[PDB]
């Protein structure tokens, strides 16, 4: 998959992912969610080779709602991309490895903190204010090591988020069909149907 | 052939009870007695060793109180050794679960644990079971200060005070009696050994028969301190409350 | 492609008199893609410090992995472990992949608290133990710091003096390494203190 | 590395450089390649260093259960076939070469071990990358009914010979004297002919130099009371 | 007594009791004959109903084009034992291109036998089984016994009442043996010969049970209107 | 075949006892006197060399075993069942600590791994539990001196001065009255000889008697010179001479 | 591995460890289950012989196994955590597989499925633990109620109990409970529900736990002083 | 105690027989065939009047031309309808056709003395 | 290969074409690339012929025993996940497989898979694979209404498979066309190719660079 983006602000967490999915020659879809729920407050997007992708995916979401059920509270987002980070690192030396790199973004309910962290398929993962996987950041960090304030607003999130992906439609030469915005915050996982 | 042999250690008998499990039990009540009292800021852990010498080295033994981690600790009533077994397997489990969620184990999650191990002895393999019945005395920042028992058969529960091993009946009545919920540390200790002071089948309680332990936020700040009591602290409280 | 410089990044390591010193750069990366600043490469179990340098989710696992170690080893021992001994517990556990190897490079400091004695180890990917009297260095700067410390390093530096022979080292050390810098910082310790001070470098 | 092997009147000697590479680069400049197998079975290490370490390592702790489970002192052709047997079954995979010399109720020995599990005896034997260099002094020198002092000397020069010629070695000579009916002798840095000049100037620093961000004490100590 | 709690322990005499026991299941089985000439191997069944609604259990179970048995005692261990002569069979035409002996047959359900009779946890087979075929050397007809005791025979019975078919071929055996190129007058000489095992029955069109494998003739089962000829 | 003994051998009874365990007791009652005493600068450990037969060369029967340079064993109870169990404590000490860590398990350690064997021996399918207790030596770095009782269910206790098997009650009780907190390991060695006299019927000399101690580091055992650091085992097994040296000023 | 046959016929067609394993259930607490117009309400019995308890930390009786379907049992309460789990697992499993949560009839199933193994696999006995399943069908507003056994056999039910004195509380919700007219509301289901507990249970104090599960994943357990009222309100109508 | 795979004195395993002493015990279940089709019938029998007697399944589907009916321990029949349909559904796919309906319960009934220790 | 489907007002469409090469070489005209899983269920054969063939049809069997434990239809999404979950456990071992599996059911009504050998299952409107897929694309995008007509999108799904067999050498032979409905699929006709352009150029006025 293609471009996967991620800032955190003062109160919340967005993440921002491409809708396109392109099978060799052809773009056979144009309005993908690259991205999972894994419990009310914690959100992960993905990209890597495909099939892979959606299968690590769903089978992260079936562990963290097991964990929920099971004792009737909702893991912290570092303890879930701690989770994350062991399942991949054991991935790796595996027989075939999860080719898959994700970001995980959460508000922390206990801290009243939003979190994002960036775990690419070795198992590398660090806590970032913004972060991308693949050639995203390449394009895009200038801007955000710019225009980034701890103290932003979530709707000067949106407007600097719009700005790095108008540098990556201009500067980048596959069309990834624009892309699909997310915001995590204190009241849980809501969807931007306008961007 | 070997079928002969077989004592058949999971079966039910005709009232649908555990021969095994009803039997063990029955070994636990002349264990030495363990208390544990939760308050408000801390728990204590109290345990009476049984029948010593002089010539026992008090302060390098460890009979009855054990460390799981820095958060949780256990007193232990019954056979000592099975009690080794289980207690390392629960050291693990905390560390399995520190390392894949990087946050200290929950305290519940790991008495169901050590609590689902002493439960499939009972239902498959044909093995006897542990002769053991745990206390847990922990914190975590979900319910904070903990109390919890297991025994033989995989069953546990909660408790703001609670006692098991020998004299469980008379114990419980004197606990029941003097407990209140907005107690203190330090009147928890008094009340755990004037407890152990009147169930005990020795003369009088003295230092060298006990074992002591407390759980106390009494650590500078945001965090909780594990405190095993050294001989001659013991023997401290024991002047303090005015049992000696 | 070579699983020792995807993330980049340095340790180093020295002894002074009756004290150690141990340091490390901030930076993570995806080859040239400068990803992290705040990725500290430095651990601590008790006592004893422990530097990694290498491929990053090895870096992470291993820490983990030690923690859990030695956690273990405090209970059943009733004491904290010491260097020369965590020493030999690095060299086993990376010995056991033998030939599944992690890709990192190990460095231990510390101080025996019986003996008061100042120690420094090093390791290869699979285990082989370098027991220096003087530094110990690791990285893809190790060229670099070998350089560095073979010319600045004199024994038995005070632990004030030593603070200022280490960071050097490591600082001129990073500046001639694409993969290093970013942020560094510094261990002073002795016996019962230990001060962590974060230097002022250039961010490119 | 250069390590050799030799034999003398009532025992043997076995030497070796103590400089450790990574690629041109030196890593360690005292480097102890003189393993103890057991109190009386020495040996010295070429190739992968964690292999010679790990495999002597292991071997070592074997070879003490036997001993105490036979009541008998270790002999050299026990470590010999458990050392061939252990690399033999990894097929060059374990890169441990090894020059492994002793004494025991028997004798006197001395053999070669290579990672592939081939093994030889010698009374004079070479390994490492300074093996040829030390090979042409033990082919020039050596003699049958060599003293205890004799062999020594011969033995530290051919690994002299590697310390000068070869790149792969240099810094120190170890040794260690294995003799019938006394205590094995090990002799660390039996040789210094490398210590470095004093240099021109001094590099300390003024206090201050450094520029600094942020300080803060580190917690080493454990959760406190009251 | 106490020493029937399995097949692993012997008697004080040396007996044991749980083959014993397996043996006594194929006294309670319905009877079955074999008999045999130089040309031709015939077996004849009287097959058991449950009731009157019910259909008569099958006794004659084909194992190759050559081969095959009848059965008597627990029907599901006759399934097991001939599926494993017809795996045998088969083993032996697919590597051999060999078309197994009759004889060779015998011995491998002896020792498949003998296991269930020496080892603990298991048990012995309850079933006696009628062995038919006709091979390289000629017709064949062979006993098996539980116990492991396979015996090649001219004629014999098995079941309920089998004395009675067993003795009346003992007395024929000059006759039926010289039957050669006649496969009905052999039948007849079959349904003759468990006729002497019937008590208040008769033999009728869905009741009776005949096989036959012969010089040019592949092992075949006959049932219902095609035994009425022999009624 | 097959071993088809999956089950526990070793089951709780209706009053909670577990039977094989009490009668591995019985069978460590019958057992020859064995005592140790910790001194402040030492450990001794001793026993009878109770001689099955004349013609028997006693020395090549040890009741008293080095498990590590600095930590030695006794027994009291089944000569085999000891044997194994030094033969599986040894390897234990490299496998599950020296294989890991580079140095000899501490004694409380060593003490628990010995132990968690005789554990499985009463719950595992199939076997019975061993019919020995042991007597444990030991010094380590950071806990001193130490010495450790095991019984047959896996339990082990701290020892200032012990006694197990035939005479134990009698001799537990000589202990009491001698020992104290500032005993030199000479005088431990003596009140060690002292307390064994009394189980003694027959010969009491050092070609009967078997003892050892956990003292001071021997470098002329180390059986090489060269490394400061390496200065020898400190368990050390009293020759027949020494101990009848002893047995002149008794 | 240990392969006995703990489970077997005996000469009048009886399997005793199976039954005895029912025996456990009637020692346990009281469970019952009741289902509305437009709900289903979970009742279990609290025994006082422990106080000093730590209500808060205590293992609950009633058991979520998803977000809308819950469990309650009566019988060993270590026994019913490993059913427990196997049954949250399948529970995630099948959203994993099929896309769809579990209906209330096939995690019944289910769970019902693992207590038959354990009647005819050898080395292993069976549980001694009945349940009551409820909850709502996905996108289904219809109430469902089932029961589980020892022996594996389950069944649908209007109302039902188990565990002590469950024929007592079994006699009271037959003469009480109308199919043609179920309790229409929350409140009247609750109240039918603690009366047939109060006919059991002794004190109406700590010793009645209600957990009601309503349509689209709505389940929340009553406290204290909740049930307080409805014991309060039944012996007040009682008075006459 | 005795085996599991014993035989009696009469040549007749005691568990076999003992299984049918337990089907004895559970409810009727009648079958009759015609050259119309074939019927099936059952008693439910329900312990209770609040159990919903809709839910008592022991008439049950194992492929569209294969029905089938229980009588004793009916959580028993749950592996054997698994079984069955399993059977049916597989044989389908190797050949493309319906199986036989004698087929299907040989294949049923290979499962029955599958018991011991 | 050229073979689509795609969702519309009345149910789905399913149209493919009939040609499998082996280089060069055409070894078939009357290849069956509709696989019929049940009389609810189609799937479409591209890549592996074997691949796709084995597994479909065991993916019926999985289907047909689906609904005898459940009673109750099998969804879209429940028999496409099956088949992908099945090939995700085969991948790196070589399987070669893109199929649409299409159904209509009462909860999620017409509903198109693309499942494929590297473990993708996407949900989406209109799918088209194989070596004219680009071609039938076209077609496809440019005609493509919600409310089209039963009759224009069996015409439109006909169309677009004859303008890839047209342009595409490995596509050809003759179209198969399905219609699936919530009652079950419906078939209409074989259609040989040659014959389908001749008569679709005359009365469309298309392909005027072809002489006729
Ligand atoms: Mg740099
Ligand atoms: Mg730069």
């Amino acid at each position: 998959m293609d471009i996967i983006l991620g800032i955190r602000v003062q109160d919340s967490v967005i993440l921002a992912s491409s809708k396109a999915v392109t099978r060799g020659i052809s773009v056979l879809k144009d309005s993908d969610d690259k991205t999972r729920q894994l419990s009310p407050h914690t959100l992960m997007s993905f990209a890597g080779e495909a099939g892979d992708t959606v299968q690590f995916a769903e089978y992260i979401q079936a562990n963290i709602q097991l964990y929920s059920i099971r004792e009737d509270y909702e893991l912290s987002p570092q303890a879930v991309s701690s989770f994350v980070r062991q399942e991949l690192a054991k991935s790796i030396r595996s027989r075939r490895p999860y080719q898959v790199n994700v970001l995980i973004g959460g508000y922390d309910k206990k801290k009243n903190k939003p979190e994002l962290y960036q775990i690419d398929y070795l198992g590398t993962k660090v806590e970032l204010p913004y972060g991308a996987h693949g050639y995203s950041g390449f394009y895009t960090f200038s801007l955000l090591d710019h225009h980034y304030r701890p103290d932003m607003t979530t709707e000067e999130g949106l407007d600097l988020l719009k700005l790095c992906v108008q540098e990556l439609e201009k500067r980048m030469p596959m069309d990834f069909k624009g892309v699909i915005v997310k915001i995590v915050d204190k009241d849980g996982i809501r969807q931007v149907d306008d961007f | 052939g070997s079928r002969r042999y077989d004592s058949r250690t999971t079966i039910f008998s005709p009232e649908g009870r555990l021969y095994q499990v009803e039997y063990a039990l029955e070994s636990i009540s002349h264990a030495g007695t363990a208390i544990g009292i939760m308050a408000s800021d801390g728990i204590v852990l109290a345990a009476e060793r049984k029948v010593t010498s002089t010539l026992l080295e008090q302060d390098t033994s460890t009979e009855k109180l054990y460390k799981l981690n820095d958060k949780i600790a256990v007193a232990v009533a019954g056979l000592t050794a099975d009690a080794e077994i289980l207690i390392n397997t629960a050291r693990i489990h905390a560390q399995n679960y520190l390392k894949t969620y990087n946050e200290d184990i929950p305290v519940e999650i790991l008495v169901r644990r050590l609590s689902d191990i002493k439960q499939g002895y009972t239902q498959h393999g044909g093995l006897r079971p542990f002769g053991v019945s745990f206390i847990y005395a922990g914190y975590d920042d979900r319910y904070g200060y903990q109390l919890y028992t297991s025994n033989p058969s995989g069953n546990y529960t909660g408790w703001k005070a609670i006692s098991v091993g020998a004299n469980t009946s008379a114990a419980q009545t004197l606990l029941q009696m003097d407990y209140k919920d907005d107690m203190k540390v330090d009147d928890a200790i008094e009340l755990a050994l004037k407890t152990l002071s009147k169930t005990t089948d020795s003369s009088a309680l003295t230092y060298d028969r006990l074992e002591f332990a407390t759980i106390r936020k009494g650590a500078n700040d945001g965090e909780v301190y594990q405190k095993i009591f050294k001989p001659q602290e013991i023997k401290d409280i024991l002047v303090k409350t005015g049992i000696t | 492609s070579d699983p020792s410089s995807i993330n980049g990044g340095i340790v180093v390591a020295m002894t002074g008199k009756d004290c150690v010193a141990i340091a490390c750069d901030l930076r993570l990366g995806s080859q040239s893609l400068g990803v992290s600043n705040k990725f500290e490469k430095i651990f601590h179990y008790g006592h004893v410090f422990l530097g990694i340098t290498g491929l990053a989710t090895d870096v992470t696992t291993l820490n983990e992995m030690f923690r859990y170690k030695t956690n273990l080893y405090k209970l059943k021992e009733e004491r904290a472990i010491e260097p020369e001994t965590f020493t030999q517990l690095v060299s086993s556990s990376l010995y056991e992949r033998r030939f599944g190897p992690y890709f990192v490079g190990p460095v231990v400091a510390g101080i025996n608290s019986k003996s008061g004695k100042p120690f420094i180890a090093g390791f290869d990917l699979i285990g082989c133990i370098d027991e220096a009297k003087d530094f110990i260095v690791s990285g893809t700067a190790s060229d670099q710091l070998f350089g560095m410390c073979e010319s600045l390093y004199e024994p038995n530096l005070e632990p004030e003096d030593l603070f200022e022979t280490i960071s050097q080292a490591l600082l001129n050390a990073a500046d001639r390494d694409a993969l290093s810098g970013w942020g560094a910082v510094v261990y002073i310790i002795k016996k019962d203190e230990v001060v962590k001070r974060y230097l002022k470098m250039r961010q490119d | 590395t250069t390590i050799v092997g030799v034999k003398f009147n009532n025992g043997v000697v076995i030497a070796a450089d103590t400089r450790s590479t990574q690629g041109p680069i030196v890593a360690d400049k005292n480097c102890a390649k003189l393993h103890r197998i057991s109190p009386k079975i020495w040996c010295a290490g070429a190739g992968t260093a964690a292999d010679t370490e790990a495999v002597t390592q292991l071997i070592g702790s074997n070879i003490e259960l036997h001993s105490l489970y036979t009541s008998r002192e270790p002999r050299v052709v026990s470590a010999l076939q458990m050392l061939k047997q252990h690399l033999f079954k990894y097929q060059g995979h374990i890169g441990a070469y090894l020059i492994v010399a002793g004494v025991d109720p028997t004798g006197s020995h001395l053999f070669s071990i290579h990672a592939h599990g081939s093994t030889d005896v010698g009374y004079y034997l070479s390994l490492g990358s300074g093996s040829l260099a030390a090979m042409a002094v033990l082919e020039s020198h050596w003699k049958q009914d060599l003293t205890k002092e004799e062999a020594i000397k011969l033995a530290s020069d051919a690994i002299q010979a590697g310390i000068w010629n070869d790149l792969g070695s240099g810094s120190n000579v170890d040794v260690c004297v294995m003799e019938i009916g006394k205590d094995a002798e090990y002799l660390r840095n039996y040789l210094t002919p490398n210590v470095r000049e004093e240099k021109q100037k001094s590099y300390k620093f003024p206090r201050g130099t450094t520029a600094v961000l942020k300080e803060s004490i580190v917690n080493i100590c454990d959760i406190q009371e009251e | 007594n106490n020493y029937d709690g399995d097949t692993v322990t012997f008697s004080p005499t040396g007996r044991l009791f749980q083959v014993e026991y397996a043996l006594e299941a194929i006294k309670q089985g319905s009877v079955t004959v074999g008999l045999r000439s130089n040309t031709h191997a015939v077996l004849v069944a009287l097959k058991r109903n449950a009731d009157e609604l019910s259909s008569y259990q099958k006794k004659i179970i084909k194992c190759d084009e050559h081969m095959g048995l009848s059965l008597a005692g627990l029907a599901p261990d006759a399934r097991v034992l001939s599926n494993y002569l017809r795996q045998q069979c088969n083993y032996s035409s697919l590597v051999f291109n060999r078309k197994l002996a009759v004889e060779r047959a015998g011995h491998l359900l002896c020792d498949k036998a003998q296991k269930n009779t020496q080892s603990y946890g298991g048990r012995p087979y309850g079933v006696g089984l009628l062995i038919i075929g006709y091979d390289k050397s000629g017709a064949h007809l062979l006993e098996f016994q539980p116990s492991g005791n396979v015996t090649e025979l001219y004629g014999t019975a098995i079941g309920a009442r089998s004395q009675g078919a067993k003795t009346y071929l003992e007395r024929t055996l000059d006759t039926f043996i010289k039957i050669d190129g006649n496969p009905d007058e052999l039948i007849k000489a079959g349904v003759e010969a468990i006729s002497q095992s019937l008590r208040d029955e008769s033999l009728t069109v869905d009741n009776l049970s005949i096989a036959i494998v012969g010089k040019d003739t592949p092992f075949t089962i006959y049932d219902g209107e095609a035994v009425a000829k022999y009624i | 075949m097959t071993d088809r003994y999956s089950f526990s051998l070793t089951t709780f009874s209706p009053s909670g006892k577990l039977g094989q365990i009490d009668y591995a007791l019985t069978a460590v009652k019958q057992g020859v006197t064995s005592l140790g005493i910790k001194a402040t600068n030492g450990v001794v450990i001793a026993t009878e060399k109770k001689s099955s037969s004349p013609l028997a060369m006693s020395e090549t029967l040890s009741k008293v075993s080095l498990l590590t340079p600095d930590i030695g064993a006794v027994y009291s109870g089944m000569g085999p069942d000891y044997r194994v169990l030094v033969d599986k404590s040894r390897k234990v000490a490299h496998t599950s600590y020296k294989r890991i860590y580079g140095e000899y398990p501490p004694t409380k350690l060593l003490v628990s791994e010995v132990a968690k064997i005789m554990q499985e021996a009463t719950q595992s399918g199939g076997v019975r539990p061993f019919g020995v207790s042991l007597l444990i030596a030991g010094h380590d770095e950071f806990n001193g001196f130490s010495l450790y009782q095991v019984d047959p269910s896996g339990s082990y206790f701290p020892w200032k001065a012990t006694a197990i098997g035939k005479g134990s009650v009698a001799a537990k009780t000589f202990l009491e009255k001698r020992w104290n907190d500032e005993l030199e390991l000479e005088d431990a060695i003596h009140i060690a000889l002292l307390t064994l006299k009394e189980s003694v019927e027959g010969e009491f000399n050092g070609d009967t008697i078997e003892l050892a101690i956990i003292g001071d580091e021997n470098p002329d055992l180390l059986g090489y010179t060269g490394i400061p650091t390496d200065k020898g085992p400190r368990f050390r097994k009293l020759t027949s001479q020494e101990i009848n040296d002893r047995l002149e000023a008794l | 591995g240990y392969d006995r046959a703990l489970s077997i016929f005996s000469p009048d067609g009886h399997i005793f460890q199976v039954e005895y394993a029912l025996e456990a259930v009637k020692r346990g607490t009281c469970a019952v289950g009741v289902k509305g117009k437009n709900c289903v309400v979970l009742g279990c019995e609290r025994r006082s012989t422990l106080k000093l308890q730590d209500t808060r930390i205590t293992p609950s009786k009633v058991s979520k196994i998803d977000s809308h379907v819950v469990l309650s049992f009566s019988g060993l309460n270590a026994d019913s955590r490993i059913l427990i789990e196997k049954a949250r697992v399948e529970a995630q499993s099948h959203r994993l597989t099929l896309e769809d949560p579990v209906t209330v009839e096939y995690l019944t199933r289910y769970v019902a499925g693992v207590q038959q193994r354990y009647t005819q696999s050898g080395g292993v006995r069976p549980f001694g633990v009945s349940t009551l399943i409820a909850g709502f069908d996905p996108r289904d507003d219809e109430p469902k109620l089932y029961q589980t056994e020892p022996s594996g056999i389950y069944s649908s039910w209007s109302a039902q109990t188990i565990g002590r004195n469950s024929k007592t509380v079994r006699e009271f919700l037959e003469k009480n409970y109308d199919r043609k007219e179920p309790p229409a509301t929350v409140e009247e289901c609750v109240k039918l529900t603690v009366r047939s507990l109060l006919e059991v249970v002794q004190t109406g104090a700590k010793n009645i736990e209600i957990t009601v599960v309503k349509p689209d994943s709505d389940i929340v357990a009553l406290s204290s002083e909740e049930i307080n009222q409805y014991v309060t309100q039944i012996e007040q109508e009682k008075q006459e | 105690d005795r085996g599991v795979s014993t035989f009696s004195p009469e040549g007749r395993l005691f568990q076999v027989e003992y299984s049918l002493e337990a089907i004895k015990l559970g409810s009727t279940a009648i079958g009759i065939a015609t050259k119309e089709g074939v019927v099936l019938g059952v008693e439910k029998r329900a312990t209770s009047p609040l159990l919903e007697s809709d839910s008592i399944e022991k008439i049950v589907e194992i492929d569209r031309h294969i029905g089938c009916a229980m009588s004793g321990l009916t959580a028993d029949a749950r592996s054997m309808i698994e079984h069955a349909r399993t059977a049916a559904v597989t044989h389908n796919l190797y050949y493309d056709e319906d199986i036989n309906v004698e087929s299907l319960t040989q294949s049923v009934c290979d499962l029955a003395l599958r018991f011991g220790e | 290969t050229t073979t689509l489907a795609f969702r519309f007002q009345g149910g789905i469409i399913v149209a493919v074409d009939s040609r499998a090469t082996a280089g060069n070489w055409v070894a078939s005209q009357t290849v069956k690339k509709v696989i019929e899983i049940n009389p609810f269920l189609l799937g479409t054969m591209a890549g592996g012929a074997a691949d796709c063939q084995f597994w479909e049809t065991w993916l019926g069997s999985q289907c047909r025993l689906h609904e005898l434990r459940e009673k109750e239809r099998i969804s879209v999404a429940a028999a496409s996940k099956i088949l992908s979950n099945l090939v995700y456990q085969y991948k790196g071992a070589g399987l070669s497989m893109g199929t649409m599996i299409c159904g209509y059911t009462r909860k999620e009504g017409p509903t198109i898979y693309y499942v494929d050998s590297d473990g993708t299952r996407l949900k989406g409107d209109i799918f088209c694979v194989g070596s004219g897929q680009t071609f039938a694309y076209g077609v496809l995008d440019s005609n493509y209404k919600w409310d089209l007509s039963v009759e224009d999108a069996l015409y439109l799904g006909k169309r677009s498979i004859l303008a890839a067999a047209h342009r595409d050498a490995y596509s050809g032979g003759s179209v198969n066309l399905y219609h699936v409905t919530e009652d079950g699929w419906i078939y209409h006709g074989n259609h040989d190719v040659g014959e389908l352009f001749w008569k679709v150029k005359e009365e469309e006025g298309s392909f005027n660079n072809v002489i006729g």
